[PDB]
């Protein structure tokens, strides 16, 4: 059991111990939350025609 | 999310709906000219929900009063808290819709519905954030019924995105007005599966019951029912009109009750059911309102199963015999809720008790079993239009058959659709 | 009324704890997949043990004990005595067993070959005890009873599982004479009842043939060698402090040498109890590891000894 | 030094972070108005508490903070409240309508439409850093802004500061302290499109929190006050290690490299000890070997799982109080010999141990006793993977029939992004499960 890299400083100290050894583009973002937007607004058109009838 | 618009429709609409002002100004401490004179803070953080401030320190009722007919309209202005309602929200015609649907949907009803709307848009365009709408309305007579419908119809085209909500009073020959209550409501029904979030089955079969059996009325009158409707409005409206930790509202009433969109009729309960001295224990709470005997809708919740339940908790207790209660039937009766729904039971308590009572509890339920009642509807429909009686009332206004079967299928689809999730 | 699940359907043992537990007015049995149980039967192969303790209002007690598989494997008990300190490389009651992967007489198993030539490789027992008349090979097997509390729990009655052949030295291809089983073996029950004598008429024949006890030739090593396992892996198993319970029924596999020295064989995560004896211990089972957490409106010998040192 | 931006998201999201700042100005000398006496560099400073404030003329020291709530009740708290003089207006953002515990209205709907104000005030924060490290983002799984809005701004932080480090504080869904019946559908949504975006996820079980507040303190329904108070002590202990002088884990990179081995299994399990009553008349104060042992006790954890059934890939013990590292090496040994912490073959059975000697601070009539000496552990073991499997099967039971789905797909959302955000929370299971056994 070996105790290596100590640093000590007023605050405390710090030390390892060891027992034994051994993302989409701006583009692509706002493409997909308009998708959503067009889902969205469809849902609601056939509301409306749906209404209308 | 904040204001609510209040409208009331037709005779039991605007009765059960002067009932509702009457006990939550009382709860809310408005007195009838419409200025508070209460004691905690409490009842006016959230009073902006159900009430406008107007000027001298006034409170308004976020309240339309529709009718037909103008008898009824009188009435609720003669009545205890008539001075309240800001009177240019008093719209009304003067045949009457005669217990006829089609009357109210689509003749005497579409001349009136416009100059409705336009109350309606009033009230919507000074509100800072409108979550939606509450309707009272009986299933079983012409204006409630037909011209309600019609209405919630029209607020849904030019307010896709605002939450719908009725206390919806269903028909039984036990309390009849008349043979054609079966058509009225399911021609309704079929309205209130399309656009609806939320619906409370308000049975009136239920309520006479509860008078009857477990209350020894021997002649219950429509005061009598309606004491039980306005203790339940009361109840379940409690968490939108005080505050809090859960600060509710109508959509996430509507999120968290409703798993399928059609499957949104709600089974209410009460307890304990008055028309006292001893206050009733956590645990006699929790088994009363769980009880068939104690819910406003004639179904036996032991022939289904819950979907999800809301349980509110009025005066002063422990949550912890509250949460211990609660969970204590969820483990002991865990047939008689579903496993593919987690945590389904939401309980919430506020310190401020109903008039009269020291505590009570208000159980609100989707439950399979609420099918019972829709089944009932059905069968009383069945009897009438295999032989097409009464329908010359319906054909005379333009109606088809058609319609009556379209009416009919639907609601058959809404039995079966609930049938489907009590045996998954 | 308490609330259980079954999931483990050849489970004969759990099937008599199921119908007993019914039969008494206080527990309803629920659907396999309601997660508001108190008591779980699980399944022999990948129990869900994650999701157990979090249901709240719910106290939940499990019928096996999450890791208990290293006692049970073949290929993990070796490992598990050859690395334990309490149980060390030269422990003088489990036959030399090795590891290699896929008289100097040896057997291998996990199909069984029995040579100098040819998994887990073991030292096999050229000389063991032959009860007479006979000259006849058996093995003893314990149903042992591990609690919530970690109390290691001995049922009275074991049974021999008996061959009918005499053993032979010359001859090891032969299997109805060297290897006794019980399916193997259905001259089936030519001398006592479907190859299966009790502890009360084995007592008798060690007192008459070998004029000692059972309790004093054999059943001592046995208390000492289910202590010794148990409490070896009782700091990796235990529930105590858990936010779940565990209770398992383990049955222990014993053979017995001519100078009546008992040898560790197999340990049994799943055992199926001897056709007479199910009533007494499956309510045994209910009486200490299930109605101890549970209380409702001695057939075990209890192991525990600390010498001090 | 290098700066680091904390981003509250939601309700629990801004109440934890009200108690972490709240925590942070008792520690470093900070009063109510933001004046910290003991700080001689007027205007600025390098010192190593300017990490998380920035400090105007006047001598005002200012969080790094943004909090973000769609709705407004729970931040107006915060404006209105006893910490008000502290923060920016700037920095504390609402919407009207929240997002009604509905992941979809708060990535999707009510998200698109406020992103771009956000991301304005957090480059704003940006503008003041000399080197900005990234970002401490707390939020729970279980809200829709939470869920959603938390989502929808790791995407867009990760296109606009790709260089910068991002870590969350989660809080876990409990049906004990539930706000709604979706909560699980929330919880595997947002950690699907969280998972790439995320450097290391600190998750709190709110069932753990509320066992540890019934249990150690004796409340018999703990509130949300009491469970931040606690997990606040929890922050404070991960963070120190930015706000003062030392030499582990000083900057966010030191957190990933030390923790998080295998990227996509990045959620340290955090245990604390020790947690003592202040009303507790006669308390013995707990040592060293005490507390270290305490750190291996699931009842202390922050998820509550089984350590001993599963494997370490890394160990960190962060020690604030009376503690010197024989004391610490002694334990070490005695525990090894006494428990069952296996490690994985190419990892080294190692700690890294750091040490502050100044006691934790607790709030004046708070629930927590003062102590002599605490312990906060992070191990990153595959046990954790047990509060994985617990809310996917939860998902499972909703999802086989489709219940409440529509409320998703009515705001745009697909039925697919639920089978997509499933499977890789499946996959996750599985990577957890190879390096497990
Ligand atoms: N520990 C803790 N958990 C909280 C707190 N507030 C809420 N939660 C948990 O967070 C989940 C609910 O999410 P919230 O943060 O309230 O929701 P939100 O992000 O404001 O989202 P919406 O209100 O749905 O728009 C549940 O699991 C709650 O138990 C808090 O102050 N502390
Ligand atoms: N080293 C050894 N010496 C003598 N006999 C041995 C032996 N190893 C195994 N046997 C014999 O073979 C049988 C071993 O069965 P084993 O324990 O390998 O599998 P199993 O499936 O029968 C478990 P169980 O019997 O508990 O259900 C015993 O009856 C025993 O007599
Ligand atoms: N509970 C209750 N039911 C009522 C009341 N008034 C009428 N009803 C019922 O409502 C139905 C008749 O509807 P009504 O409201 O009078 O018709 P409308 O005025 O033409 O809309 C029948 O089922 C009646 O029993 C009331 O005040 N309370
Ligand atoms: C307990 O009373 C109400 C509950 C709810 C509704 C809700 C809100 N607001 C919260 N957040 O969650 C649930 C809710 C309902 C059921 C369940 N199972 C849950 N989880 C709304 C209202 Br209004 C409530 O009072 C009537
Ligand atoms: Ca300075
Ligand atoms: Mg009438
Ligand atoms: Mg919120």
């Amino acid at each position: 059991m070996e105790v290596i890299e100590l640093n000590k400083c007023t605050s405390g100290q710090s030390f390892e111990v060891i027992l034994k050894p051994p993302d989409p583009s701006l583009e692509e973002i706002q493409k997909k939350l308009e998708a959503a937007e067009e889902r969205r607004k469809y849902q609601e058109a056939e509301l409306l025609k749906h209404l209308a009838e | 999310m904040r204001e609510i618009v209040h409208i009331q429709a037709g005779q039991c609409g605007n009765q059960i709906g002067a009932k509702f002002w009457e006990v939550i100004s009382d709860e809310h401490g408005i007195d009838p000219t419409g200025s508070y004179h209460g004691d905690s803070d409490l009842q006016l953080e959230r009073i902006n929900v159900y009430y406008n401030e107007a000027t001298g320190n006034k409170y308004v009722p976020r309240a339309i009063l529709v009718d037909l007919e103008p008898g009824t309209m009188d009435s609720v202005r003669s009545g205890p808290f008539g001075q309240i309602f800001r009177p240019d929200n008093f719209v009304f015609g003067q045949s009457g819709a005669g217990n006829n649907w089609a009357k109210g949907h689509y003749t005497e009803g579409a001349e009136l519905v416009d100059s409705v709307l336009d109350v309606v848009r009033k009230e919507s365009e000074s509100c800072d954030c409108l979550q939606g709408f509450q309707l009272t309305h009986s299933l079983g007579g012409g204006t409630g019924s037909g011209m309600g419908t019609l209405l919630i119809s029209k607020i849904r085209e030019e307010y896709p995105d605002r939450i719908m909500n009725t206390f919806s009073v269903m028909p039984s020959p036990k309390v009849s007005d008349t043979v054609v209550e079966p058509y009225n409501a399911t021609l309704s029904v079929h309205q209130l599966v399309e656009n609806t979030d939320e619906t409370y089955c308000i049975d009136n079969e239920a309520l006479y019951d509860i008078c009857f059996r477990t209350l020894k009325l021997t002649t219950p009158t429509y005061g009598d029912l309606n004491h039980l409707v306005s203790a339940t409005m009361s109840g379940v409206t409690t968490c939108l009109r005080f505050p809090g930790q859960l600060n509710a509202d109508l959509r996430k009433l509507a999120v968290n009750m409703v798993p399928f969109p059609r499957l949104h009729f709600f089974m209410p309960g009460f307890a304990p059911l008055t028309s006292q001295y001893r206050a009733l224990t956590v645990p006699e709470l929790t088994q009363q309102m769980f009880d068939s005997k104690n819910m406003m809708a004639a179904c036996d919740p032991r022939h289904g199963r819950y979907l999800t339940v809301a349980a509110i908790f009025r005066g002063r207790m422990s949550m912890k015999e509250v949460d211990e209660q609660m969970l204590n039937v969820q483990n002991k009766n865990s047939s008689y809720f579903v496993e593919w729904i987690p945590n389904n039971v939401k309980t919430a308590v506020c310190d401020i008790p109903p008039r009269g009572l020291k505590m009570s509890a208000t159980f609100i339920g989707n439950s399979t079993a609420i099918q019972e009642l829709f089944k009932r509807i059905s069968e009383q429909f069945t009897a009438m239009f295999r032989r097409k009686a009464f329908l010359h009332w319906y054909t005379g206004e333009g109606m088809d058959e058609m319609e009556f079967t379209e009416a009919e299928s639907n609601m058959n689809d809404l039995v079966s659709e609930y049938q489907q999730y009590q045996d998954a | 009324m308490y609330t259980f699940v079954v999931r483990d359907e050849n489970s004969s043992v759990y099937a008599e704890v199921s119908r007993l537990l019914l039969a008494t007015g206080q527990w309803k049995r629920l659907r396999k997949d309601n997660p508001r149980f108190n008591l779980m039967l699980g399944e022999r192969n990948r129990l869900p043990f994650g999701r157990l303790g979090h249901e709240p209002g719910l106290v939940q007690l499990v019928n096996y004990y999450r890791g208990a598989d290293k006692l049970c494997r073949k290929a993990s008990l070796v490992k598990l005595i050859k690395t334990s300190p309490e149980l060390s490389e030269s422990c003088t009651w489990f036959p030399e067993s090795y590891v290699i992967y896929p008289g100097n007489v040896w057997i291998a198993k996990s199909g069984i070959l029995i040579s100098s030539e040819a998994h887990v490789i073991q030292k096999y027992l050229e000389k063991p005890l032959l009860l007479e008349p006979g000259h006849r090979k058996f093995d003893i097997r314990s149903w042992v009873l591990v609690d919530h509390l970690y109390n290691i729990y001995l049922y009275r009655e074991g049974v021999l599982r008996t061959s009918s052949e005499p053993y032979n030295s010359a001859n090891f291809q032969d299997k109805t004479c060297h290897l006794t089983n019980h399916c193997i073996q259905k001259n089936y029950g030519r001398y006592e009842e479907g190859n299966e004598m009790f502890f009360e008429e084995f007592n008798q024949y060690l007192m008459d043939a070998l004029n000692t006890t059972l309790e004093n030739s054999i059943l001592l090593q046995i208390k000492h060698i289910i202590r010794s396992c148990l409490m070896c892996i009782e700091p990796a198993i235990s529930t105590k402090h858990l936010h779940y319970q565990s209770f398992q029924l383990f049955g222990f596999d014993f053979m017995v040498d001519e100078e009546l020295k008992v040898w560790l064989i197999e340990v049994n995560g799943a055992p199926a109890c001897a056709q007479k004896l199910y009533a007494e211990l499956c309510q045994g089972i209910v009486d200490v590891a299930i109605s101890s957490v549970f209380p409702l409106a001695s057939i075990f010998i209890k192991l525990h000894h600390h010498h001090h040192h | 030094m290098r700066e680091c931006i904390s981003i509250h998201v939601g309700q629990a999201g801004v109440q934890i972070g009200n108690a972490c700042w709240e925590l942070y100005c008792l520690e470093h000398g900070i009063q109510p108005d933001g004046q910290m006496p003991s700080d001689k560099t007027i205007g600025g400073g390098d010192d190593s508490f300017n990490t998380f404030f920035s400090e105007t003329g006047a001598g005002k020291h200012v969080p790094r903070a943004v909090f973000v709530d769609l709705e407004p009740t729970v931040i107006d708290e915060v404006r209105t409240g006893t910490y008000r003089q502290l923060f920016h207006p700037e920095q504390l953002i609402t919407g009207k309508e929240d997002a009604a515990n509905n992941y979809a209205r708060g990535h999707y709907t009510i998200g698109k439409e406020i992103i771009d104000l956000v991301l304005d005030r957090i480059r704003k924060l940006a503008d003041q850093c000399t080197g900005l490290q990234g970002f401490l983002v707390f939020h729970s799984f279980g809200g829709g802004t939470g869920s959603g809005f938390t989502s929808l701004l790791m995407e867009r932080l990760s296109v606009d500061y790709g260089k910068k480090s991002k870590l969350e504080f989660s809080i876990y869904p409990a049906p004990q302290v539930s706000t709604a019946v979706v909560e699980p559908y929330n919880s595997i949504l947002t950690t699907h499109t969280t998972l790439e975006h995320s450097d290391c996820a600190f998750m709190v079980d709110n069932e753990a929190i509320y066992d540890i507040c019934r249990r150690n303190l004796d409340i018999e329904r703990p509130t949300y006050t009491n469970l931040n108070r606690l997990i606040s002590q929890i922050v404070s202990s991960i963070t120190a290690s930015l706000r003062f002088d030392g030499a582990l884990n000083v900057d966010l990179t030191e957190f990933q490299t030390n923790l998080v081995p295998y990227p996509r299994i990045h959620f340290p399990l955090a245990t604390y000890a020790p947690v003592i009553s202040a009303e507790k008349a006669y308390h013995e104060q707990l040592s060293v070997a005490e507390i270290t042992n305490a750190c291996f006790e699931p009842a202390n954890q922050m998820v509550k799982c089984d350590p001993r059934h599963g494997k370490y890939m890394a160990c960190c013990l962060l020690y604030r109080g009376d503690v010197v590292p024989k004391d610490v090496n002694a334990a070490i040994a005695t525990i090894k010999t006494k428990r069952s912490i296996q490690f994985v073959d190419w990892c080294p059975t190692g700690f890294k141990v750091g040490i502050n000697y100044q006691p934790p601070t607790v709030v004046p009539g708070g629930d927590l006793a003062k102590v002599q000496r605490a312990v906060c552990m992070l191990s990153n073991t595959t046990a954790i993977a047990e509060a994985w499997a617990r809310l996917d099967h939860k998902f499972d039971l909703m999802y086989a029939k489709r219940a409440f789905v529509h409320w998703y797909v009515g705001e745009g959302m697909e039925e697919g992004e639920f089978s997509e955000a499933r499977e890789d929370m499946a996959a996750l299971e599985k990577d957890y499960e190879e390096v497990g056994v």
